[PDB]
RNA sequence: AAAGUGUACUUUAUAAAGUCAUUGUAUUGCUUACAAAUAACUAGGCAGUUGGGUCGGCUGCUAUACUAUAGCGCCCCAAGCCUGAUAAUUAGCUAGGCGUAACAGCGGCAAGCCACAGUAGCACAUAAAAAUUGCUACCGUUAACGCAGCAGUAAGAAAGAUUGGACAAUAGCUUAAGGGCAGAUCCAGGUAAGCGCUAAAAUCUUUGUG
């Protein structure tokens, strides 16, 4: 499910993260648990182009944010896909309509009907 | 190896072009289906079609027309595991999540008398929707109740109607 | 017959070295200018810059000589003293002394027996 | 090789604080150092120029 | 250049930096002369051989010097070039070193240069490079191997050491997370160069006792 995507998890990459997430989750907001909570830095995602052959792989471009500030002058690729520790970050409006989903979910999780490692 | 710069993704993407319109192959291939397996293989056409858009620039839901023709060559098979899969994972494979669509699984479970998986795809709906329509939940509980008294000789499928009941009760 | 080398290398760098020159576990030592890829105790020099005694005297101290006029012409030059030299140039006072990583690995607790098996045949 | 962790914990911090003051220390090292040559190298170049019209 | 540059890569509620890619005023040099063992029971040697002219001699991207190593190669032209030459025997060279008043004579140690890696012909490799890189033929053992790397074994010879420990120090390779690798090297074992000391006790050394 795509609310499972709020919790890093080991050997997750950013491919799994976006193709889980509607729209391809264009202009979404994603960053990596070894980065600091209370550091600003999160990656915005403006286009997303599939692996010609895989077709389960894709290739992000978007701006950098640290501190809440741009990095570079021009969007790039996501250089770091292939790496683990992706989550979603959803905005504070979605973070507002998708409330009782998350209790759902959590509330499943907990009684052991949705396995999120395997998800 | 795609290009570092947003400018020159064009070029790369009109170059070689991997193919995309799927649609022949899947009308044809939920026609031909009459097995599991060939319901595995539509998901797999699904999840390819839906990734395979992206080369042309479209991000809609490409599978957005031929969900009901899926569930109901699933329902006359008889297995519902490949419908509990597509709502688990309703995004990945290009569906939009709708109340619509949740009514329809819903009643071909309930008529294969799978409760339990009435269940399931009710409880896997509701992270979807935010409100579930009262007379649905009502249904699901009907098709628990018989899918009860129909294995009622196995513990561990009472066990598991009994633990989605109280899931039920509890969202 | 050891002529100093004149012209300066092209596809390698300039160091400042120690010579090893002592004796059975007396050591001593020679600062020299010596391209970096050689044997130790090679013949090719450009200039011989020092001296070092490593161990102790009577007074307790170690005794170091250098000539003060050639290190700095060697090294606006280029060449490149390795970790020892620069520890000498720095108490010396010829240069600020240069600052050393952090260790974290368990530091050895065997470091003058480990390699005399004299000793270990008494232990 | 770097070093990365999960885990906002004592030990992350203090492998941070530590890379940041040797960093600092070398590159403040390295500027010292390189304006000592150059001021000795404008010396020596000097003494070769009065020691050719000499000659 | 112990440098600059980047729509590049990595780390940061703590940041300075490094990594990768690329950049130099002509963008990595040729030639000549002198010295160095025997040797005439080796007297003739050379025909691309000596010289001249056209053309070729590549890996670009300041301007001139009328083309600015070369019989180095093709074609053409003129007959010249060497003559203790040509052919043989022996040896790695310099030098430390040993004898001698010196002159001379001979060639164990530290280091510099050159050549080679079973034999020969080639490809890379230009500028600092082939023991532990390839192709082919051949020789010796058994499609493979060649210890003139350290230790070690067999035969030969009057006569040639342990199948040892350690990366703690010096030098080197890699790496900004402070580590990894190492028969260079440092130590030990073995062998009557050489140098030093011990092989007997003494008020339990009056540098004592207190
Ligand atoms: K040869
Ligand atoms: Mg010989
Ligand atoms: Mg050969
Ligand atoms: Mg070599
Ligand atoms: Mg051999
Ligand atoms: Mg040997
Ligand atoms: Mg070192
Ligand atoms: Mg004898």
């Amino acid at each position: 499910s795509y609310l499972a995507q709020l919790v890093p998890r080991d050997k997750r990459t950013l491919s799994n993260v976006i193709l889980n997430l509607p729209n391809h989750g264009i202009g979404g907001i994603f960053a990596r648990d070894t980065w600091h909570p209370e550091s600003k830095r999160y990656w915005e995602i403006l286009e997303v182009v599939t692996a010609k052959d895989s077709s389960a792989k894709v290739d992000a471009y978007g701006y950098l944010y640290y501190q809440g500030e741009k990095t570079h002058p021009f969007p790039k690729r996501v250089h770091s896909v292939w790496r683990y520790g992706w989550y979603w970050k959803p905005k504070p409006e979605q973070e507002k309509l998708l409330q009782p989903l998350k209790e759902r979910y959590n509330t499943l999780v907990d009684m052991g009907i949705i396995d999120p490692s395997q998800l | 190896i795609a290009p570092s710069q947003l400018d020159k993704l064009e070029k790369f993407v009109h170059v070689r072009p991997p193919k995309t319109d799927y649609e022949e192959d899947i009308k044809q291939a939920i026609s031909s289906v009459t097995d599991n397996e060939g319901l595995k293989k539509c998901l797999d056409l699904f999840l390819t079609n839906h990734a395979a858009q992206t080369w042309v620039g479209k991000h809609e839901y490409a599978n957005a027309g031929q969900v009901s023709d899926f569930i109901k060559v699933c329902e006359k098979v008889g297995s519902s595991a490949p419908l509990v899969t597509l709502w688990q994972s309703a995004y990945r494979y290009g569906v939009d999540p709708t109340v619509p669509l949740l009514r329809s699984s819903a009643a071909a479970c309930a008529a294969l008398g799978e409760g339990a998986d009435a269940a399931l795809v009710l409880l896997y709906g509701s992270c979807y929707i935010v409100n579930v329509p009262e007379d649905l939940a009502a249904a699901v509980r009907t098709a628990l109740e018989a899918h009860e008294k129909a294995q009622e000789g196995n513990a561990e499928a009472l066990a598991k109607v009994q633990k989605y009941r109280e899931a039920l009760d509890r969202l | 017959m050891n002529n100093l080398l004149t012209q300066l290398p092209k596809h390698d760098l300039l160091k400042i070295k120690l010579v090893r020159w002592g004796f059975n576990k007396k050591p001593f030592y020679v600062l020299s200018v010596m391209k970096r890829r050689q044997a130790r105790n090679s013949g090719n020099r450009y200039e011989d810059i020092g001296w070092w005694d490593p161990s102790p005297h009577q007074d307790g101290n170690s005794h170091f000589g250098i000539k003060f006029d050639r290190v700095k012409y060697w090294l606006s030059q280029g060449a490149v003293p390795t970790e020892k030299v620069y520890g000498l140039f720095g108490q010396a006072g010829i240069i600020p002394q240069k600052p050393a990583p952090p260790k974290y690995k368990p530091a050895d607790g065997n470091a003058d027996t480990k390699w005399r098996p004299e000793l270990q045949k008494n232990l | 090789r770097v070093f990365t962790s999960n885990k906002m914990d004592e030990e992350r911090a203090k492998r941070i604080t530590e890379q940041r003051d040797f960093i600092q220390a070398r590159v403040e090292w390295k500027k010292a150092t390189i304006s000592l040559y150059k001021e000795w190298r404008r010396t020596f170049l000097q003494k070769d120029i009065e020691e050719q019209h000499t000659k």
